[PDB]
């Protein structure tokens, strides 16, 4: 019935957050799909202008059969509508709310021994600018936008004067998506803090609380300092567009370049809000089927505040190519180095983990280990790109794309997909088939890494991002890349399969911890599924 | 004249070098890329190792440690020490990119929807350059046959589609290139991967960048900064020529 919506408990929104962001996280990669056909083969053969003149429905399905080159007028706007949209949602409605929206408002509380958050009635209403901002960000996609056509082709960070000159008022839709998801993450972010500081059970000090609920709260405070400046930013944007401003006009006095700083102020902390979240996972994740305790518990909790803490003050890595002078150039690329000393210490302790224990190689575990290899290759390509000097070649080139997509889509995503097979049990009362889970892991092993690494080569050749089409020399590997687009696709129809089984007649769980005794929090200590009233 | 500065079928690497700053980037990437390359080997065969070596069915029962000091120092000193390598080769290679020595030619180049202008202010010349196959040029940005045969008239063939521009900025040999880049509407981007250059074209400022080619040839470039329906359909082509034709090509723009 209605009343999973209106429900104020902490686990019932965990889900609601974890089922919303995969509906979303399917809508965004089937974005990708149609990404992937046209960039499958040089020339345009997908986005033609011909179907606009046809029906808004009888134009979709004619645009997933391809056409020849001379009956297709390239359509650029489509495209960068297209990429907009899959990076709008990926980067505000999907995985930020299942990472911390779903598995942080269900399990740190669990993990702290509290009943339920400060402010029940403000967690629920979290949720809805949740499903707010995703509404208004699909209907930007319809609403007339650039070049008199529908939706807005800007970019996912949406730099004007681009932004603020784009015909029609999809771009002021996808700012209030944009204003509607920080007010969620805002409203979120109050109730973890607030959560964690004083609802912990008797006897859980500091020092006793889990990793995961420490990844919550470090990301929380994140979420205080930067998505109050996003505001203020895309704010801007909306009075430069519709109220007379020039804050980044030069004519009036302004200047793009400003806005970039605050963006930014804001983007590069975005991105250690995803990942801070997926950290706490692994850790619960590895020491389970390693039958350990987590190496070195205390710099774990440090190094995640010292990733959380500079994550604010190297932002100008986005811009080595905007115009910042020499000294600046070299701060940020020095700041920027940093943060792969507290990194490492993640990465080298969870393989001190793994180090003289049991493994067993159960699906969850797989998830983990795939993160330690893929994040690590993600995260040594963005120190290649902190160097200023190499920087000025693959900025703007697939290269950063094949960075940034292995430490998220093959990162924090395997961070995801590694919560949940391990939860889903615990959540659902109901396993999931262990050879399932293993295929799926196997599949999208293979898939996105053959989706992304051959981007390395395309960036190395000089291909640049937002692009419909490409050079004839580019083919060779935006073909594989398709190719592993199509394989990782069908391992999440397939992984949709798998939850859907497990759901509706999977094994009936029956043990509190269907794991061992190494899964030592306390939701391991409740029922499967907790009860509807806790501690 | 030799098409060097484009992308190759199938490639991997770099595009060819032609500066020697395009060079230096080559060296510091290739020299970044064999520490990180080790760094993932290493982290992926501990990982495989201990899960081979602590199996549960060859490890059955799992230590307990949660403490090594020692190690843990090691692994915290010896990343600050990589880091601080890297820093001490690529500080001084960003200098050399970023401090723009005296011109011996200077190029205004400013970037339109969808188009770039150059204009040589020692010379007063001035040009636009469209795609091979833009509306300008009579097409629509695709490969047709008339765009073929505009591309084999302008010295070309059907493989430089995309990257080929009805004009060329010309430039000696061997001569320090200093190109001043701004927006006219919206933020492009001016590169050239040859080069090893690479300038956001914003509205309402003007950034330089320079370059000192060491061969003759044709080198292109694609606007690099998302400016619309067009962004794919801005390329830039640049023809480094002798001294002599340089001049040549000067003298064919001179209004009598
Ligand atoms: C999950 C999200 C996420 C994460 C975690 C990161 C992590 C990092 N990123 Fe990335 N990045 C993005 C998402 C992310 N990034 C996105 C989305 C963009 C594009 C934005 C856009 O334009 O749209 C981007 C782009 C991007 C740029 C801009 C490039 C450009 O546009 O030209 C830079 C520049 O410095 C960079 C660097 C880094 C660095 C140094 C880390 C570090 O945190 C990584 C550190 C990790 C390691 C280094 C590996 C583990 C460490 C060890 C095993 C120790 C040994 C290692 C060494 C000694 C080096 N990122
Ligand atoms: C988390 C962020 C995220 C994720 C998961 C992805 C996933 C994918 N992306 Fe990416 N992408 C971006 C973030 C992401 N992307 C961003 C920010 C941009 C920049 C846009 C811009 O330039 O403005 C971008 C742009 C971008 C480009 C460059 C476009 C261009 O320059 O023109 C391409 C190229 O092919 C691409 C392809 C893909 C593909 C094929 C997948 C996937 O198909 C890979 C396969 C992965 C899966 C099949 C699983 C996904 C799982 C989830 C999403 C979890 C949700 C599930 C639950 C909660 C249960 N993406
Ligand atoms: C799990 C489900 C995932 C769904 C994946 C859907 C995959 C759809 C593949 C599209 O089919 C191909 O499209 C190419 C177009 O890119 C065509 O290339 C050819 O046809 C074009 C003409 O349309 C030419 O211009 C090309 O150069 C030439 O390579 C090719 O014939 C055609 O078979
Ligand atoms: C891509 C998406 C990823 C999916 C993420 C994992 C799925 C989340 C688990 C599903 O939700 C659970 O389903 C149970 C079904 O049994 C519910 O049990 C409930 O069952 C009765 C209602 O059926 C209630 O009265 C009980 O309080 C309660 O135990 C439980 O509340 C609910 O949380
Ligand atoms: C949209 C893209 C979708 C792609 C879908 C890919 C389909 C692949 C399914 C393969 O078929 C399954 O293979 C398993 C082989 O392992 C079998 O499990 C068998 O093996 C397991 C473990 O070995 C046992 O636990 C099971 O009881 C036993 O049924 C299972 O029966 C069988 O149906
Ligand atoms: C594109 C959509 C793709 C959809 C993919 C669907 C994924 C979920 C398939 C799960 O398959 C089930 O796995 C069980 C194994 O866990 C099998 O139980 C088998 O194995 C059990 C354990 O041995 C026995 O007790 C059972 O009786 C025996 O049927 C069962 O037969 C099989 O159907
Ligand atoms: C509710 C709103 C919309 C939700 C959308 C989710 C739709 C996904 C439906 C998938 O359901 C699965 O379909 C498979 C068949 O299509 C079945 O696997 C069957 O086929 C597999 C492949 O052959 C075998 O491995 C399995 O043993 C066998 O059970 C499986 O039982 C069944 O659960
Ligand atoms: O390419 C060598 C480079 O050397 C000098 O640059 C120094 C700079 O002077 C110092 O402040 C140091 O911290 O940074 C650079 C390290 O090389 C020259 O000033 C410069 O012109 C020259 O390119
Ligand atoms: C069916 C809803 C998901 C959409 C899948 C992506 C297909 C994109 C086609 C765009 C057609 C242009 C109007
Ligand atoms: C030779 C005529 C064209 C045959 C290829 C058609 C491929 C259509 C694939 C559609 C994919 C929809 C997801
Ligand atoms: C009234 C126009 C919008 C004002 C938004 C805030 C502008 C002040 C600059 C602050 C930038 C964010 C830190
Ligand atoms: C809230 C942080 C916003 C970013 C601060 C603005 C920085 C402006 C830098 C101007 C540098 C001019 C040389
Ligand atoms: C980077 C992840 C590698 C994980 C290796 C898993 C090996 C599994 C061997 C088979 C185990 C029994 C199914
Ligand atoms: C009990 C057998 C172990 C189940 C393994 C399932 C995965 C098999 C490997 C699939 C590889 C697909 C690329
Ligand atoms: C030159 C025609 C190439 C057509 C290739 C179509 C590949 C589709 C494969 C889909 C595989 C999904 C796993
Ligand atoms: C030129 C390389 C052929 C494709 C390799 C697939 C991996
Ligand atoms: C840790 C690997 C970083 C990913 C970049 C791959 C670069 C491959 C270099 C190939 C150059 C061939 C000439
Ligand atoms: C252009 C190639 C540069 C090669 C640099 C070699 C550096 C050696 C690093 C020591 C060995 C680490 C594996
Ligand atoms: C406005 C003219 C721009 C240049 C057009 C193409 C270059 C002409 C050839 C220059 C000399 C080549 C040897
Ligand atoms: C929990 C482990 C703490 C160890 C740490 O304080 C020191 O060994 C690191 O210098
Ligand atoms: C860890 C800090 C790295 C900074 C280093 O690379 C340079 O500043 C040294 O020249
Ligand atoms: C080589 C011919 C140079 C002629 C020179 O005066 C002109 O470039 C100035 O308009
Ligand atoms: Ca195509
Ligand atoms: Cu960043
Ligand atoms: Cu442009
Ligand atoms: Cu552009
Ligand atoms: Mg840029």
């Amino acid at each position: 019935f209605t009343r999973w919506f209106m429900s104020t408990n902490h686990k019932d929104i965990g889900v609601l957050y974890l089922f919303t962001g995969g509906l979303v996280g399917l809508i965004s990669v089937a974005f990708t799909v149609y990404m992937r056909m046209e960039l499958m083969a040089p020339g345009v053969q997908f986005m033609c202008a011909e179907h606009l003149e046809s029906g808004l429905v009888k134009g979709f399905f004619q645009s997933l059969w391809p056409s020849a080159v001379e009956n297709c007028t390239p359509n650029g706007h489509l495209w960068n509508v297209m990429i907009t949209g899959h990076g709008i949602l990926m980067m505000f409605f999907v995985v930020i709310p299942a990472l911390f929206g779903g598995f942080g408002n269900y399990f740190m509380p669990l993990h702290i021994g509290a009943p339920d958050m400060a402010f029940p009635r403000m967690n629920n209403l979290s949720y809805w600018l949740y499903v707010a901002g995703t509404s208004l960000a699909v209907a930007s996609l319809f609403a007339p936008g650039g070049n008199g056509q529908l939706g807005s082709g800007i970019g996912w960070v949406l730099y004007p004067p681009l932004s603020t000159s784009e015909s029609g008022y999809s771009t002021d839709l996808a700012i209030f998506a944009v204003h509607l998801s920080g007010a969620s993450s805002i409203l979120g972010a109050i109730n973890m803090i607030t959560t964690f500081l004083n609802m912990r059970a008797p006897g859980m000090t500091m020092h006793k609380v889990p990793l995961f609920a420490w990844s919550i709260f470090v990301t929380a405070w994140l979420i205080l300092l930067a998505l109050p400046v996003l505001a203020g930013a895309i704010t801007m944007l909306l009075t430069d567009r519709n109220f007379g401003t020039t804050f980044f006009q030069p004519s009036g006095g302004g200047d793009p370049v400003l806005y970039q700083h605050i963006l930014w102020f804001f983007g590069h902390p975005e991105v250690y809000i995803i990942v801070l979240p997926a950290f706490g996972i692994v850790s619960h994740v590895i020491a389970t089927f390693a039958k350990k305790p987590i190496f070195g518990y205390l710099p774990m909790v440090y190094a995640m505040v010292a990733i959380g803490v500079l994550g604010f003050v190297v932002w100008a890595h986005h811009m080595y190519t905007a115009g910042l002078s020499l000294t600046q150039q070299s701060y940020f690329m020095m700041a920027t180095m940093v943060i792969a000393v507290p990194t490492g210490i993640k990465i080298f302790s969870w393989i001190a983990t793994m180090w003289g224990g049991s493994i067993e190689l159960k699906t969850p575990m797989l998830w983990a280990l795939g993160f330690l290899f893929l994040f690590t290759v993600g995260g040594v390509t963005g120190i290649v790109l902190s160097q200023a000097s190499v920087d000025r070649y693959y900025h703007d080139t697939y290269y950063v794309v094949a960075h940034f997509h292995y430490v998220m889509s093959l990162g924090a995503v395997f961070g995801i997909f590694a919560g949940i097979y391990f939860w889903i049990g615990k959540m659902s009362g109901r396993q999931y088939p262990e050879w399932a889970g293993k295929l799926h892991f196997w599949m999208m092993f293979v898939g996105a890494n053959l989706t992304f690494f051959p981007q390395h080569f395309l960036g190395r050749q000089g291909m640049p991002r937002r692009y419909i089409d490409y050079p004839e020399a580019f083919a060779t590997w935006n073909f594989v890349s398709s190719l592993g687009a199509f394989l990782s696709f069908a391992s999440f129809l397939f992984f949709l399969g798998v939850i859907f089984y497990t759901l509706t007649r999977g094994a009936r769980v029956t043990a509190n911890n269907y794991w061992n005794e190494h899964a030592d929090t306390l939701e391991w200590t409740l029922t499967s599924p907790p009860p509807e009233h806790t501690f | 004249l030799e098409i060097i500065g484009r992308p190759q079928p199938g490639g991997t690497g770099f595009q060819p070098s032609a500066s020697p700053v395009a060079t230096q980037i080559h060296w510091l990437d290739g020299f970044i890329l064999v520490i990180i390359a080790a760094i993932t080997i290493f982290v992926t065969l501990l990982i495989l190792y201990a899960v081979w070596r602590f199996h549960e069915k060859r490890n059955k029962v799992p230590a307990r440690f949660t403490h090594n000091s020692p190690l843990a120092i090691a692994w915290t000193i010896v990343p600050i020490v990589i880091l601080v390598a890297i820093g001490a080769f690529s500080l001084p290679v960003l200098f050399n990119q970023q401090e723009i020595p005296e011109a011996d030619v200077t190029v205004k180049v400013t970037g339109y929807q969808w188009y770039w202008g150059y204009e040589y202010p020692d010379e007063e010349i001035s040009f636009e350059s469209y795609m091979i196959g833009s509306p300008a040029t009579g097409g629509d940005n695709r490969m047709s046959p008339e765009v073929e045969q505009q591309l084999i008239e302008a010295g070309y063939s059907r493989d430089e589609f995309l990257l080929a521009t009805d004009t060329a900025m010309v430039v000696p040999v061997n001569k320090t290139v200093v190109v001043q880049v701004t927006g006219a509407d919206v933020i492009h981007s001016w590169t050239v991967p040859a080069f090893g250059v690479k300038q956001d074209a914003v509205p309402g400022r003007l950034a330089q960048l320079w370059f000192r080619a060491e061969r003759e040839g044709i080198f292109f470039g694609q606007c690099s900064e998302l400016c619309g329906i067009s962004h794919a359909y801005m390329p830039i082509t640049v023809k480094v020529v002798s001294e002599e034709a340089y001049a040549a090509w000067l003298e064919q723009h001179h209004h009598h």
